[PDB]
């Protein structure tokens, strides 16, 4: 027997972001990345008022080091690479 | 279920005027008729009025047609009740409610006290355990919330960490024109949290043999 | 308006009983009726609507019936937590109109109170008033008589009692009575409270 | 600037599920729902070993009541409606 | 950075045999050559051997060609070192490392002790403050970890809630054939956490005056 | 193999100094060399690789150079937290080969130890043994002489000392010395420190 639904409020929530090919190299997508994905903070959730989307008031940029593993034809190469993560830190319902 | 929370009530001199607001979680508010219902202390429920979906129409109980205006804000999801030329008759808890014929959603209500008597916060005294109270494996203790006006006064024990063993008596109106209330708790042989919104009094009184 | 006439105004009923509350309208209503339960202090909870429809989460025992002018709430197997005040509401025509209400008490075996007495706080006698409190714990039925006595003297007038609503399981009442005195008068004189109740062979007293 | 990247582990994480039209009524979906979305638990995250996807070991079904608000070509109608939520409670890295 | 954790070390009788494993967070392990490097107590670093990307090839330091086999599990991301006919020469910390010419990622290492001597856990005695330790506006206390074998013994204070004021001395090998170590802390005028993996001893010893 | 010859074997250097460590190979290496720093107890940390490339997160002051046979680590402005042992590693040909290492001590103003003494635990004398401990706290340089005699003359042989590695900021040493006795011998009947930072030998004792 059912119970009463609670709205997902507009706040920052831990999400999983996958680190794609295009973020380091479009021209040659014949390589890999470690780790393959990282945690981030994003705004998500619904708004109580009509015609207000949940959106971020404050975004933090956070650069992070990963490894690019190029299959250089037959042989692995390990390069370091930095990627910049966009973290949301606060949310507001806005028009 | 759906939330509603009334505010705007308190103490008001006779002949005075007052606005009540009732706020609703959620945009659902914009899609429903909304009624107000009142109820005087120790008396029956009395419909006050309603307002239609889009604001299209307003409807009132005859006893009230002159004095009250229902107004609605579809953005804030707030319902409003404008009250003028108030008298002792109007001392009541006023409810917000979701009108669909049959009122399936209620606020908790807001107490309007119509009176030309001074606001005053309570003094909190301890009812301390002894021979008298320790009686048997269990003992009785409490606090006396004295000489306040108007109602209401909420009481918690150790901020809600002691819930079940409580007995909060309705306040009695003293000959003075002020209210006095007792809250007691049973424990095996200890702070009451007193909140008196109208006077912005909040007291945390330790009770000690 | 249409006048709602609920009956009866009040009643006691033992745990388990079947109970019927009746609502009668001045015109034909066509099931534009609903039933509310309302605990002491609290907002009304909708039980039946459209005459006979139960609301989600309303126990099976609550039952709506009626047609035309005459309508009925039936509580089939009365539970101690059913103590409340019940209302009907017409909504066939504006204005909406309710009944005057039915105050339901649960009725049970006699139980006598436990009696405790509280001296006034020294911290309160600093303010120069003395308030003495007598506590009757978990009894039935409601009717009791507290009487204050300082030395041999029945104190007449300066006592005030308040009584809890019925317990949700235990269906007992609890009562507090407050004798108020000037600090001076208090310091003048033993203090006692003498309880009279059907569940007592003869009057119990508590004093210091 | 930089600092060292941490893998998103395979575990249950709070997500926001929107309650769609198709879940109560496809037939000309001319109506609304409250609340419009609810929190859920889902598995997400990457796996340390090669060729292991992150997947749920234990899913809990959780029915919840909402309201359906039908614009009845003019006038709102408020019906109650239940929807069943699929919550993940544990995850494991499992083979392809 | 990338993680590596060696295990498989401990105490081993001479002539005996032993397998070390070194585990790596992450599938990156499958895409790199991997080396082992050793280092005897109070001596220099010595390459042990390496293994190629796909397993294609193995490579060893001559001193070791007879005795050691490097093996690799590309599923578990584990590197393995098989060691036979061990002697005192082999008592060392053994490192796992990421071979790309230049070893940019290291395990912490695993201590192999080659000896035909009895494992034994420590007795923990208090070095208590008084007069001579209260010295300045500052006092000296500690615990003595005595008669253990083999190395190593880790020490924490109040489970890591006291970190900075610590001084953990290297153990001295007694004439007995057992190790004894002292850890001391400075505090203004208190439990050491002793962990001795090889004997599955863990002690929490309070020190007081 | 190719033999790596690091120099010098060991050295002291004052805070701020420029320091050079040199590594020489038996064959021409072509920058297939790297430099490691390694603190006491811990794994090696890669500093320079490919002869001259700094690793991400390695301070600016560490500097790689060399060609052919001869290679150099240069620490430009020596910091107290640079105390370590440094190694070079060839990787032009298998087998990989390292240098014998350079143990770097930070050198600083003389500082004399604070001396504390510990009786044996009664709880330890319950077992067969009495162990007495003398503590020298935060001194420089390393060289000190502890000598035992407790309600007694000179105990010769039954003492053992251990010494911390240098402090990461303060660059001092700390030392513990343990005289061991039978419970009996203990019940039958001081530690005397000699150090350049002392006018004359300090003693600490209980009786």
């Amino acid at each position: 027997i059912a119970e009463p639904a609670m709205i997902a409020e507009c706040k920052t929530r831990t999400e999983v972001f996958e680190i794609s090919r295009r973020l380091i190299d479009r021209t040659n997508a014949n390589f890999l990345v470690w780790p393959p994905c990282v945690e981030v903070q994003r705004c998500s959730g619904c708004c109580n008022n009509r015609n207000v989307q949940c959106r971020p008031t404050q975004v933090q940029l956070r650069p992070v080091q990963v490894r690019k593993i190029e299959i250089v034809r037959k042989k692995p190469i390990f390069k370091k690479a930095t990627v910049t993560l966009e973290d949301h830190l606060a949310c507001k319902c806005e028009t | 279920d759906l939330q509603l929370v009334e505010s705007g009530g308190g103490l008001v001199k006779p002949g005075g005027s007052l606005r009540l607001s009732c706020a609703a979680d959620g945009w659902w508010f914009g899609y429903t008729d909304m009624s107000w219902v009142r109820q005087a202390p120790g008396k029956g429920l009395e419909w006050v009025g309603s307002i239609s979906y889009k604001g299209g129409s307003t409807y009132y109980n005859t006893k009230f047609i002159g004095r009250f205006t229902i107004s609605r804000d579809d953005d804030t999801n707030t319902l409003y009740l404008q009250m003028n030329s108030l008298r002792a008759e109007d001392t009541a808890v006023y409810y917000c409610a979701r009108d669909d014929g049959y009122f399936d959603t209620w606020g908790q209500g807001t107490l309007v006290t119509v009176s030309s008597a001074s606001t005053k916060g309570p003094s909190v005294f301890p009812l301390a355990p002894s021979s008298k109270s320790t009686s048997g494996g269990t003992a009785a203790l409490g606090c006396l919330v004295k000489d306040y006006f108007p109602e209401p006064v909420t009481v918690s024990w150790n901020s809600g960490a002691l819930t079940s063993g409580v007995h909060t008596f309705p306040a009695v109106l003293q000959s003075s024109g002020l209210y006095s209330l007792s809250s007691v708790v049973t424990v095996p042989s200890y702070i009451c949290n007193v909140n008196h919104k109208p006077s912005n009094t909040k007291v945390d009184k330790k009770v000690e043999p | 308006a249409i006048q709602m006439t609920q009956s009866p105004s009040s009643l006691s009923a033992s745990v388990g009983d079947r109970v019927t509350i009746t609502c009668h309208g001045s015109y034909w209503l066509s099931n534009y009726l609903a039933w509310y339960q309302q605990k002491p202090g609290k907002a009304p909870k909708l039980l039946i609507y459209d005459g006979k429809e139960r609301e989600h989460g309303v126990p099976s025992r609550f039952s709506g019936s009626g047609s035309h002018e005459d309508y009925t709430l039936t509580i089939s197997s009365l539970q101690p937590e059913d103590f409340a005040t019940y209302y009907c509401q017409q909504y066939r025509y504006h204005p909406y109109t309710f009944g005057q209400g039915t105050k339901l008490e649960i009725k049970r075996t006699v139980a006598a109170p436990s009696v405790f007495i509280f001296p006034p706080s020294d911290e309160q006698l600093k303010s120069g008033t003395a308030s003495v409190v007598c506590l009757l714990n978990n009894f039935y039925p409601r009717e009791a008589k507290v009487q204050w006595k300082v030395d041999n003297a029945l104190q007449s007038g300066n006592s005030q009692e308040s009584v809890t609503e019925q317990d949700s399981k235990d269906s007992t009442y609890s009562l507090s009575s407050t004798l108020t005195l000037s600090k001076a008068d208090y310091e003048k004189h033993v203090y006692a409270c003498e309880v009279t109740h059907q569940g007592l062979s003869s009057p119990v007293t508590k004093s210091f």
